[PDB]
RNA sequence: AGGACCGAACCGACUAAUGAAAAAUUAGCGGAUGACUUGUGGCUGGGGGUGAAAGGCCAAUCAAACCGGGAGAUAGCU
RNA sequence: GCUCGCCGGAAGACCAAGGGUUCCUGUCCAACGUUAAUCGGGGCAGGGUGAGUCGACCCCUAAGGCGAGGCCGAAAGGCGUAGUCGAUGGGAAACAGGUUAAUAUUCCUGUACUUGGUGUUACUGCGAAGGGGGGACGGAGAAGGCUAUGUUGGCCGGGCGACGGUUGUCCCGGUUUAAGCGUGUAGGCUGGUUUUCCAGGCAAAUCCGGAAAAUCAAGGCUGAGGCGUGAUGACGAGGCACUACGGUGCUGAAGCAACAAAUGCCCUGCUUCCAGGAAAAGCCUCUAAGCAUCAGGUAACAUCAAAUCGUACCCCAAACCGACACGGUGGUCAGGUAGAGAAUACCAAGGCGCUUGAGAGAACUCGGGUGAAGGAACUAGGCAAAAUGGUGCCGUAACUUCGGGAGAAGGCACGCUGAUAUGUAGGUGAGGUCCCUCGCGGAUGGAGCUGAAAUCAGUCGAAGAUACCAGCUGGCUGCAACUGUUUAUUAAAAACACAGCACUGUGCAAACACGAAAGUGGACGUAUACGGUGUGACGCCUCCCGGUGCCGGAAGGUUAAUU
């Protein structure tokens, strides 16, 4: 049982990319960013409850914050995580 | 020619590490002394 | 029995085996066996505090019963067992009482003789009882200096005491060094020699045998510079001085035992 | 069977000529089931360690490591 | 794009470590790249790393570390018990195909497995910080059974030759398929089952151990591979539609047999040797306190569960260690022809041509080739070169520790074709036939397949171990017995070590060594042991105690603190 607040708190946003529209495309799986504290199942009840739709499974992973140079100065971009959520057959969504 | 400077993570942090200068004195010291300094890099800690 | 092998190489000409058929070839009673790690003559301060050890054959301690306290039940031998601990062979006996345990074989034991403790215990090898029970005159082996301790002295694999004289609460023991030593008459003693006896005819015959049983090569002091031992130095073959330890002791006679508590127990030393 | 033999890997380094290289190259050379070699981790600390002993090795540094301090040592010398 | 050339036990493929975006796409060429650069491991932007079963995490421990109390220590602190950490070792589970520009045992397709809960009905002794078993273990050697894999034939598809021939004994390609489940074989280990008792396993034990007694000779455990299923599937040479010339979608034959065969598996096996070969947990089992008709246990069935972190890329290197786009770096994979071979040569798969080129064709330098006549006259020295080089057979001296020396030396044969023998000796081994406690069985049988070595006859060359590869040999002699070790980076030796010998110490709280100490090593050893010193295989051997040491003695002389 997840408290709605930390659902809420869950989703950082929609990962708009090819890769990520073959999957939505194709196998029906919607990549997010996520917390990077967010667990798998955390995730999955936040999908079903704020996007109202099964969820068959989440993989997630770890993305690494590339190292960028403004300029003279170095400087590092964020981590955060990534998923892929796999929703049940004839779950269209929005 | 095999160089002197042979990498391993894990001897590295057991040698040097924070933990190991925070375990005796003398490297609680070390650490006092480069905090003093300013050191930005307190220890061979990534 | 001794074996001479044949010179088919160079540091096989000069060895001799020593090859006893009755031990027993196969794993040892593991229920006895325990863990034994190498030091490398190295304590807890991590120096090397005996030179020469280092090294040698994965070795595992078999635990042998040097204090032979069970009174009374006689025990039947099952079999003679290659210990790697010691220059002599352990038996491998079992008790009617179904308990297994590892004694030092003497001389004449073999698989099947039946042993005995006690004080009652009749006066045959292998048998252990009271020196105050041991009729003077008699060879014992692995004798106790206090009672209830464990037997310390004649343990080597063909060694053996003499009880010369048994006089009140002491008996007055004849060492293998040949010091005459009392010891209280209610330690305890194994009748009759230990028994490997032809243990020192062997002869490694390379230098990779002495490797084998964990002894690391020694240099000599005068092959040295003078800043590590007292002989080195010297331009040739020079040594101009009296001998000496590593640490400028002398070596060649000077005595060193500065033992006053146990002065009293010694009848006579050795020579 | 073998601190056995010939011989690749592997370990070394006797001869030779010649910066890509703060010790290498090529051609040959020794060992190659053992006192072998090797990975990972561990322990031994400076008048101390370790040393099949050469004063060898101890981070390209060793008849006393490196870092900091006494310290602007002292210098009838340049 | 077509040729050429190089690597191919690597200069290919996959990892660990280490690096940390170098990966992919677009874009730019100031700087960086030893030149140019449209290119890049460079700049800028964007994208990319998907796990119940891989790894970490996690459970267990080794060396070792820390260490409540504790012991010790001016202080700091040292050692260490209970404990707790510590992999490089032990511990549950996944395979095949398809897919991305870039991930995949992680996505998808199919087919699996695991171990937890929870709920069930069924049953009914469960229970550990404890007992027992197990895990659990060396070197070498030898085979036998296998597979990986390869070759040939068969089959299937395609072909009929840019130049003489090529419808055949011709040419090219393909002929693959997992884990899992069932079977339990080649083979290895062990005698089983029941009953009774017992000073043992810190207590108890129905378990282990030990005694007896009965009865049956088959009982159990283990075990590669094969076979069956998995699979009416997938993949499949190439054909056929579209084409952003990158590719995408449809389609799809055969898919067998024999032989050979590992260093891989059975094998943690077997045989043997001495130098005598981790631990703990998981796992099985036994009970104790307990609880007692509850829980817990096992039984299937249902459901839920498996979190977290890593996953890109390089990894014998231009990405790691070397200041560099400069030698070092552990593991796994191991095709063909020749060959003993992981050597060597040429090749496959795959990957590269080493980030300055163009000319010229002096000296001189480097690395190579050949050389009349001489053949060590060179030189400190045959340094370096040259030479030898294989298999089989013949043959082989002194001396010897009887093993050696010895590959001593020195010689002969060696190609191809035919015949012996349309392919032999051998190896393998199908049908058929017989037996059978019935199977992965046993006999007989020999088809087919493979296949040396030799002899005889012929034949070509200057030459047949034709290339690469591949000992120079002998004689006297010093030193060191020998295999070993050594000055990382001018010394590899006659130096060190060595087995052996001798002396000497040391009676165990050993001597000695590290430690203001506690303690630790010595050693879980005990004089057939340990320490120190010298000598140094083996053989024949091996006067002086005055000096200095050490050992013993203590009559006298002298002699501290003290008084």
């Amino acid at each position: 049982m997840i408290r709605e607040e930390r659902l809420l708190k869950v989703l950082r946003a929609p990962h708009v990319s090819e890769k990520a529209s073959t999957a939505m495309e194709k196998s029906n799986t919607i990549v997010l960013k996520v917390a990077k504290d967010a667990t798998k199942a955390e995730i999955k009840a936040a999908v079903q409850k704020l996007f109202e739709v099964e969820v068959e499974v989440v993989n997630t992973l770890v993305v690494k914050g590339k190292v960028k140079r403004h300029g003279q100065r170095i400087g590092r971009r964020s981590d955060w995580k990534k998923a892929y959520v796999t929703l049940k057959e004839g779950q269209n969504l929005d | 020619m095999k160089r002197t400077f042979q990498p391993s993570v894990l001897k590295r942090n057991r040698s040097h590490g924070f933990r190991a200068r925070m375990a005796t004195k003398n490297g609680r010291q070390v650490l006092a002394r480069r905090r003093a300094k300013g050191r930005a890099r307190l220890t061979v800690s990534k | 029995a001794v074996v001479k092998c044949k010179p088919t190489s160079p540091g096989r000409r000069h060895v001799v085996k020593v090859v006893n058929p009755e031990l027993h070839k196969g794993k040892p009673f593991a229920p006895l066996l325990e863990k034994n790690s190498k030091s490398g003559g190295r304590n807890n301060n991590g120096r090397i505090t005996t030179r020469h050890i280092g090294g040698g054959h994965k070795q595992a301690y078999r635990i042998v019963d040097f204090k032979r306290n069970k009174d009374g039940i006689p025990a039947v031998v099952e079999r003679l067992e290659y210990d790697p601990n010691r220059s002599a062979n352990i038996a491998l006996v079992l008790y009617k009482d179904g308990e297994r345990r590892y004694i030092l074989a003497p001389k004449g034991l073999k698989a099947g003789d039946q042993i005995q403790s006690g004080v009652d215990a009749a006066i045959k090898p292998g048998n252990t009882l009271p020196m105050r029970n041991i009729p003077v005159g008699s060879t014992v082996h692995n004798v106790e200096m206090k009672p209830g301790k464990g037997g310390q002295l004649a343990r080597s694999a063909g060694t053996y005491v003499q009880i010369v004289a048994r006089d009140g609460a002491y008996v007055t023991l004849r060492l293998r060094s040949g010091e005459m030593r009392k010891v209280e008459a209610d330690c305890r003693a194994t009748l009759g020699e230990v028994g490997n006896a032809e243990h020192m005819l062997r002869v490694l015959g390379k230098a990779g045998a002495a490797r084998w049983r964990g002894v690391r090569p020694t240099v000599r002091g005068t092959a040295m510079n003078p800043v590590d031992h007292p002989h080195g130095g010297g331009e040739g073959r020079n040594f101009g001085k009296h001998p000496v330890t590593p640490w400028g002791v002398q070596t060649k006679g000077k005595k060193t035992r500065s033992n006053k508590r146990t002065d009293k127990f010694i009848v006579r030393r050795r020579s």
